């Protein structure tokens, strides 16, 4: 059964231009820019246009939807073919993905360390040696099976590091020390093993198929949107741009039912909030990562 | 002791802050 489709009651522009922003709690300067408002409004507009087609039966599978997200995102790249390739390619199971917790991701270090669910662990390094890391281990549950996801790690004997890093540099070379920190920074996110992504992807068509019901209440819809957001963002299916695509898709399904979600709150980067939480936590906290204030 | 992470000050070898992909070992 067909669906309403995007609303005609649109968010005020000031809010369009914040759809898919990355409103870092430590630099919402980039949220305010002319280009980033331009980027966001475009995402706003292409979400609804995907919105239009979910309503009509056009987009049959979450993978098709994710394509639309990817097509959109690529047309915003003014970068070139190494970078184009990345935003357009799924992560393959023969690689790992890693985000070092340098700028602009510094706000995250604190989020891991004061996180109730964090462990204290020992991380054994070939260059620095042994390290105390606060470790958050995101895990989903699916069919009743446990799927590790992203693993945050923050190194905590900081003094020893700055000393040891400076030490290590001059021998191997920054060249050879950079090498190491691109992949093995004491502070880093290690993302979902690309191997889990087939079953996650199957799971997402399942959710997608469910959420393009007609019979669902407002509550159970938003739940299913938060989830789809939650899984897609946390799987990080692509080499780059996953956060942008997750939000786009989560929103396109909303608009297909005639919902108009607002921007996310400031300091609430959607894919990080998702990554740093479990599923039901995020589903319930969802409506308030959103700027729902008149 | 330094802020978390701030042991990585002015290091020319500071990683870049975006997702990198590597071959599995
Ligand atoms: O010029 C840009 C590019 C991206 N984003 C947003 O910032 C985050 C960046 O993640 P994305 O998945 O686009 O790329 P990556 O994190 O792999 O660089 C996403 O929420 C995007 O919507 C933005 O506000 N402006
Ligand atoms: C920042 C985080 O890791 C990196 C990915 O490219 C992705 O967009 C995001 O989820």
């Amino acid at each position: 059964r067909a669906l309403p489709g995007p609303s005609q009651r649109q968010l005020e522009v000031y809010d369009q231009c914040l759809i898919g922003a990355a409103r870092w709690p430590d630099d919402s300067s980039k949220s305010n820019t002319p280009e980033n408002r331009a980027y966001c409004q475009s995402m706003y507009n292409s979400i609804r246009s995907a919105g239009d087609e979910i309503s009509r039966g056009g987009i049959t599978s979450f993978e098709e939807l994710w394509g639309r997200a990817t097509e959109w995102r690529l047309s915003k790249l003014q970068r070139g073919e190494p970078l184009y390739s990345a935003f357009a390619s799924e992560r393959t199971s023969d690689t790992d993905a890693v985000t070092p917790l340098v700028k602009p991701y510094k706000s995250v270090l604190a989020r891991v360390v004061d996180h109730e669910d964090a462990h204290d662990e020992i991380m054994q390094d070939n260059l620095f040696g042994d390290l105390n890391v606060k470790v958050y281990r995101q895990t989903a549950y699916l069919h009743g099976n446990v799927i590790p996801l992203n693993t945050f790690r923050v190194a905590t004997d900081t003094e020893y590091l700055r000393d040891r890093v400076a030490h290590l540099r001059t021998e191997l070379g920054a060249k050879a020390l950079k090498q190491h920190l691109q992949r093995y920074n004491p502070d880093r996110i290690d993302h979902t093993n690309a191997s889990y992504l087939p079953i996650i992807k199957d799971h997402l068509n399942d959710l997608y198929r469910q959420a393009i019901s007609s019979d669902l209440s407002q509550a159970e819809l938003i739940s299913l949107i938060a989830r789809t957001h939650w899984w897609a963002a946390s799987a990080m299916p692509d080499q780059r741009g996953s956060a942008a695509k997750a939000e786009f898709a989560a929103r396109a399904i909303a608009s297909a039912h005639g919902i108009e979600l607002p921007p996310f709150r400031n300091g609430n980067v959607s894919d990080i909030e998702a990554m740093l939480s479990g599923e039901e936590e995020f589903v319930e906290k969802y409506r308030s990562l959103l700027d729902s204030d008149c | 002791a330094p802020k978390f992470g701030d042991w990585d000050e002015n290091n020319p070898s500071s990683a870049d802050g975006y997702t990198h992909i590597f071959n599995k070992v």
